[PDB]
RNA sequence: GGUGCAUGGUUGUCGUCAGCUCGUGUCGUGAGAUGUUGGGUUAAGUCCCGCAACGAGCGCAACCCUUAUCGUUAGUUACA
RNA sequence: UAUUAAUCUAGAGUGUGGUAGGGAGUUUUGGAAUUUCAUGUGGAGCGGUGAAAUGCGUAGAUAUAUGAAGGAACACCAGUGGCGAAGGCGAAAACUUAGGCCAUUACUGACGCUUAGGCUUGAAAGUGUGGGGAGCAAAUAGGAUUAGAUACCCUAGUAGUCCACACCGUAAACGAUAGAUACUAGCUGUCGGGGCGAUCCCCUCGGUAGUGAAGUUAACACAUUAAGUAUCUCGCCUGGGUAGUACAUUCGCAAGAAUGAAACUCAAACGGAAUUGACGGGGACCCGCACAAGUGGUGGAGCAUGUUGCUUAAUUCGAC
């Protein structure tokens, strides 16, 4: 269930579709694997990176709900 | 990692919890190598492509 | 198919070798023929656990020959229903000289039958028609009425 | 003691540990594995650990205690059963949290095992 | 790998009616006759009446009821430091490891004749005095004693 | 008299284990496979479905000896 | 075959529009968590394997909870992966940013590719300098199964591991697959581009993979990225130990590395793959007085039996 191509604003970023970010997180802080979120993996592998930086930017925690 | 639902019911749905942290956190008693671990990562890629698909 | 044309046919399971190898298959045949003929003529002369065991041993020489029974020699001419549903025919058939009419599919390969025709088995429109047009062909070969070919649109067969 | 407090429970491959403390830090009892005749071998099973677990909520609740907070902190494969234990020893459970030590993929672990 | 086989009970002894007394006569068998144990049970039962008097049938039924054991051990090794997990079996191999019991303490013992020293034994297994008994209740006690290793089950 | 380091004849052994195979044929450039394996069933390849398969033999069992119900040949020296 | 001139690009590459990736290095920040430090408590353990043991510990150890210093790498995200000259890269961010991708009609206009020479890098170890040893750990110290054992394991601990100038310029450097050019299905599945639609299920061309057609190979197996198709080029293997030992060239302060022999011997090489078995401290399946149980019997004891080591006038031989 892609949210991003889905969309189609093709922007990634920190803070405009956070919410599409969080749709491949779990409540448990934790992303999905490809072969659970399985879409265009650009979007995927954005969402990696952004939700790094949520744990990095204190939004989500890292070891925690 | 909280789990608040009941007096019991909590540790019920506490259990997968600690079944996922000790599954992830038992890797650090023993020799391992970053391309293992890179290795390791795929083989599990494989083994969840093929099994849970 | 039968019923309209009498004619040997194979519906069990067409063994893995019964044209390039039907000597010691001719000679089980004749056994199985001649072991009913026997029970026919025999009437409870051993015990019973005997008898059992020979309608066993007859059930068990049914359930891999009774598709290959009716013939007693080797076909001129075969039809297939998919190339890689009759790998066993198909295999025999090459092995001999005579040419062989399947209906391909796309999943199976054309550079193995003698005969290439697009019929689908999934969808029953094409495969029903063949069966009755290949009956109907030797059927006026034979100077009898024929049912099929010479309708727009013929029976509806559809498998569910 | 104190009606609130935190019981604690840790665990070593080859160790356990269950402590209940007070919530500012300090403990008000503490047992391990080798308290009893299972040292070694016997003291790696949920046994001992559940058995600790058991004496530590009960000499906690004559010591005076009642629903507690549950701070796990460690890898071992116990880390449920002893909060089964404290559920069913008296001193019940309602919510769980993870102290645990467990390392963001980090440096040198201890040598290989095998 | 052989399964469960047909194992067969004989009739009861038909002088005292139960087959618990027929399997306590074939058990303590000595030279292989069953008229020898007979006499040997019903000599027993009339010191019984003579010494630390009780019913037969009611102190019997009452020892073949108590003495049974509850659980078995099967014996588990992987590396080292062989234990024990508990198994269930059957109340057929209950009565007859009582059976056994019996015989081992009865045949062999000092304290003059057997009459009186088998009585006492079965006397002593019947009134929950330590005799079969107290396997029972270790039986019972060593599950709970070696249940780190008794968990270990496959 | 010996060399079972010639052996025969005879067996034991796995093991009464459910295995050993073979002819028809095909594939693999080749050893090899296939039929037997797997899954069902009395210990049991007594037996069956299945398949590059078809059948057939050896082991095995039903079949043989003893125990065994009734009847049948016939009755003493068993019986009495 | 090669040269001559220019427009055509169509490979060399380039432009416009977009574009994925943990590329690399340098720089910036952070603490989940441990140790020191601070508050404490507490009783008798902690540490841990195959059972335990070395070791820490009543002076307070382990534990218990957070917080400053410290430095390691940054659970999931992590892809029948991306990127990357193989080598390697996973908290996040910035600078340079290499190259991957199409829409590439357009564009100098054969410019091109390999390439011994040469240049660079090639993990990591270890090591010269400056740090921490918080954590790990070679060496080290002890216990422990092996007939010892340095080898499995556990505990600790110096350099070092981690950072920067870095060096050794060596590998299991693996796709065990040298590059560049032109072409070759389908399918399985991860990804990029353009195009147009809700995203997967849409097309095209490519990067990294596989089954597999034709094709190739000794078979296993490659197969759109070939080991194919043909070309171009370089290096290597024309037997193994001999053999990285001889001489010898080169790199290094350091620890050590690159190219490179023989006499002598074997018909072979720890040659390769496939191919039928049993074993496995690998198992699935199928069964047996094969195992438990009691009955016993022997090993414990007496004779009865025959033998064996010994002893005889022979203690007949074999069955071991």
């Amino acid at each position: 269930y892609c949210r991003f191509c889905a969309i189609g604003q093709l922007r990634i970023d920190l803070i405009d579709d956070l919410e599409a970010l969080k749709r491949f997180l779990s409540p448990y802080a934790k992303i999905n694997p490809r072969r659970i979120t399985g879409n265009c993996q650009m979007h995927q592998r954005h969402v990696a990176k952004a939700l790094k930086r949520a744990r990095y930017l204190a939004l989500v925690p890292f070891v925690k709900d | 990692e909280v789990k608040n639902d009941d007096l019991e019911l909590a540790l019920k749905k506490f259990k997968r919890v600690s079944l996922e942290i000790r599954r992830l956190a038992q890797r650090h008693e023993y020799h391992l190598r970053k391309g293992m671990r890179l290795r390791e990562k795929r083989k599990i890629a494989q083994k969840k492509r093929r099994k849970f698909r | 198919i039968a019923k309209r044309v009498d004619v040997a046919f194979i519906t069990q399971r067409w063994l893995g070798g019964t044209l390039t190898n039907f000597k010691t298959l001719s000679i089980s045949i004749n056994k199985l023929n001649k072991l009913v003929e026997k029970q026919a003529e025999n009437a409870a002369d051993l015990t019973k656990k005997e008898n059992l065991m020979l309608s066993r041993e007859i059930e068990r020489l049914e359930k891999f020959f009774g598709g290959v029974k009716s013939l007693k020699r080797l076909p001129n001419l075969l039809i297939v229903d998919d190339p890689v549903y009759e790998k066993n025919a198909v295999a025999e058939a090459n092995i001999l000289r005579i040419p062989v009419v399947a209906l391909c599919n796309t999943n199976t390969n054309p550079e193995l039958v003698d005969f290439i025709i697009p019929a689908n088995n999934h969808q029953p429109q094409s495969t029903c028609l063949l069966m009755n047009l290949l009956a109907d062909a030797v059927a006026e070969a034979k100077a009898m009425p024929t049912m099929f070919a010479y309708k727009p649109d013929e029976e509806i067969q559809i498998e569910i | 003691n104190v009606s609130s407090g935190i019981i604690h429970v840790s665990c070593s491959p080859n160790n356990t540990i269950v402590s209940a403390s007070d919530p500012g830090g300090n403990v008000l009892c503490w047992a391990s594995s080798g308290t009893m005749g299972f040292k070694g071998s016997r003291k790696k099973t949920p046994y001992s650990a559940g058995i600790a677990a058991d004496k530590v909520a009960k000499t906690v609740k004559e010591m005076g205690m009642a629903t507690v907070k549950l701070f796990v902190k460690g890898t071992g494969r116990g880390k449920d059963t002893a909060i089964r234990s404290f559920a069913n020893a008296g001193l019940s459970i309602t919510e769980i949290n993870e102290k645990t030590p467990i390392p963001h993929n980090g440096c040198k672990p201890p040598k290989r095992p095998r | 790998r052989k399964n469960r086989a047909p194992k067969r009970t004989v009739l009861p002894d038909p002088v005292f009616n139960n087959t618990l007394v027929t399997r306590i006569i074939n058990v303590i068998m000595e030279d292989g006759k069953k008229g020898l144990a007979q006499r040997i049970l019903y000599g027993a039962f009339d010191l019984i009446e003579q010494r630390t008097k009780e019913k037969p049938l009611t102190v019997f039924e009452r020892a073949v009821g108590n003495v049974m054991p509850r659980l078995e051990l099967r014996v588990r090794r992987i590396a080292g430091s062989n234990y024990q997990v508990p198994t269930e079996v059957p109340q057929d191999r209950k009565i007859a490891l009582a059976l056994r019991w019996i015989a081992m303490f009865a045949r062999k013992r000092h304290e003059k004749t057997m009459l009186e020293k088998i009585a006492n034994e079965i006397i002593d297994a019947s009134n929950n005095t330590g005799a079969a008994i107290k396997k029972k209740d270790d039986t019972h006690k060593m599950a709970e004693a070696n249940k780190a290793f008794a968990h270990m089950r496959w």
